[PDB]
């Protein structure tokens, strides 16, 4: 039987969030990069602006992708229980 | 992504584990009362977005062909090793590979559902290998997962 | 200045979810041992039993990582929010 | 884990953006304030938890000493290409390693807090860099993060 093995692994909501803070991890990269790199007189003050901005969109990713992970342990929780049921006779 | 006749028929007691009320259909209440016996604490919406997964009419239950979707999209199993050596690991007090037979003794009696001292000796008997008083986990683990 | 870097990564009450978890995870892995290959006679009903126990330990410990590698980032937040104010002058 | 002098100095300025009522200490109450301006959403143990981490003295909130001592753990920054490039992958429609500056412009003029189609061109000017139309984003943004 299965002994100690267990499943392997690996929303709308979640799904806007992804959207929109993808879209601000390009925004505020665009506009660090050219704060920062293309300009003949850096602007800290707008370089911190957009360092915050891009650190909160980076960091909403990362908290998708730990719900996500979360998620589909739950999900595989619910499997593994329903797999011990294949254990006969 | 395919399922046998047997198998079939096991999920189907399967789904009785969740289907509390045995009404047919599983609901994010009857969920979250198997999840949280399983020591888990999914909230509302987390709940809502493992029914969602598949939930393929909509109707915000989980039915039984639903549920063998769940399970037929992952069957598939993998050894679990590792975790289990982590959680050995966990009682490794200097980090050293080791864990003695009083430790585990110890540890086994006192922490979690429990074994007995007796069943500790069985336990024991199989862990120590060298018969040197001391159970190299890594070792023991490998062996039970074989 | 830091650009696009952002801060390198990698409780009472998750602890002791840790030693129990923990504990129960050698617990249920001895008896499905013992009731899988240490016996003249396989109890399918001793198995699953264990093998609910087992799953439910296992998906315990990694409910606990998961939280810590979720505390992590949120550490790792409020401190790229701090280092904005290094971007000077 | 040591700290300059015009590092201490920074870091004051980035304690007042915790300590909101400027009364020495950061509360949970303010740190949930500051998480959820980021977008963020820890909850009331998460929040605790942290500042338990680094509240050395158990009073409950965080000072500015502690504050510093979080810091010093961790003033080791990596690059981000990896993250960047993954956040323009969403917007890879056919997973071809390409976003169209049609595509570039609908998203960043719609999406998150947006670009004028202004600043967009100036994006496009430079992320194009063949001139035909595409955006290899890979490449582009190992550019930016070199
Ligand atoms: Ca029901
Ligand atoms: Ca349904
Ligand atoms: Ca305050
Ligand atoms: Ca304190």
């Amino acid at each position: 039987g299965r002994k100690l093995e267990l499943t392997k692994a690996e929303d709308t909501q979640l799904t806007k969030r992804v959207k929109n803070a993808a879209a601000n991890v390009l925004r505020e990269t665009w506009l660090i990069y050219k704060n920062t790199k293309l300009v003949k007189k850096i602007d800290h003050a707008k370089v911190r602006k957009h360092q915050r901005k891009f650190l909160q969109a980076i960091h909403q990713l990362r908290s998708v992708k730990m719900e996500q992970r979360k998620l589909n342990d739950q999900a595989n929780t619910l499997v593994d229980l329903a797999k011990t049921q294949l254990e006969h006779h | 992504d395919q399922l046998t006749e047997e198998q079939i028929a096991e999920f189907k007691e399967a789904f009785s584990l969740f289907d509390k009320d045995g009404d047919g259909t599983i609901t994010t209440k009857e969920l979250g009362t198997v999840m949280r016996s399983l020591g888990q604490n999914p909230t509302e919406a987390e709940l809502q977005d493992m029914i969602n997964e598949v939930d393929a009419d909509g109707n915000g239950t989980i039915d039984f062909p639903e549920f063998l979707t769940m399970m037929a999209r992952k069957m598939k199993d993998t050894d679990s090793e590792e975790e289990i050596r982590e959680a050995f690991r966990v009682f490794d007090k200097d980090g050293n590979g080791y864990i003695s037979a009083a430790e585990l003794r110890h540890v086994m009696t006192n922490l979690g559902e429990k074994l007995t001292d007796e069943e500790v000796d069985e336990m024991i008997r199989e862990a120590d290998i060298d018969g040197d008083g001391q159970v190299n986990y890594e070792e023991f683990v490998q062996m039970m997962t074989a």
